[PDB]
């Protein structure tokens, strides 16, 4: 979820 | 003469250091130029330096908290748009979330049992086709992910999350 931009 | 990060690649979120070593993730999008290396959804930025054949060194000073991710992209990696984060779209990366490192792996991550990590040394050999990632305070090997790279290779590097970065060691 957090690092769905990573 | 040693890496910098590239700031035309950079997701406009992000901050990079002035001596354009380190990177965090910002709580603004700068306004800068849309150009089309420039990451404008995900949270990533290269090196300003590529590599095409050869053996190369560097070193990646990493937070103790989640957010990051690190290793290499080939350099057709997708710019535009929300992309994966998987080696099918050209990145090879380790990643620390939920208090864990994991090699990125696809469909599911590695789990290593390395424990804390300061910082990294990464080994690319485009001859033989790996990149390779050591803790520097015994060179305990991390991960390495065979590839038979076929174009240019960068140094990439994505933090997501606020309170953790990167930072390029020289």
């Amino acid at each position: 979820p957090h690092t769905v931009l990573q | 003469v040693e890496l910098t990060l590239d700031p035309d690649t950079a997701n406009p979120r992000l901050i990079l250091s002035l001596d354009l070593k380190g990177v965090r993730l910002g709580e603004r999008a700068q306004d800068l130029p849309n150009h089309p290396c420039r990451f404008d959804t995900n949270t990533r930025v290269l090196a300003s330096c590529g590599f095409s054949s050869g053996r190369h060194h560097w070193e990646v000073e990493v937070g103790s908290k989640d957010g990051w991710a690190f290793g290499v992209a080939r350099e057709s990696v997708r710019r535009k748009g929300l992309t994966p984060f998987t080696p099918e779209e050209g990145v090879w990366a380790l990643q620390l979330n939920g208090g864990q490192y994991w090699a990125v792996t696809s469909p599911e991550r590695s789990p290593l049992s390395c424990g804390h990590l300061s910082r990294v040394r990464v080994a690319l050999d485009l001859e033989v086709g790996a990149v390779s990632f050591y803790a520097v305070e015994d060179m305990r090997h991390l991960y390495t992910f065979r590839v038979n790279f076929q174009e240019r290779v960068f140094p990439l590097f994505s933090v997501c999350s606020t309170g953790t970065y990167l930072r390029i060691w020289p």
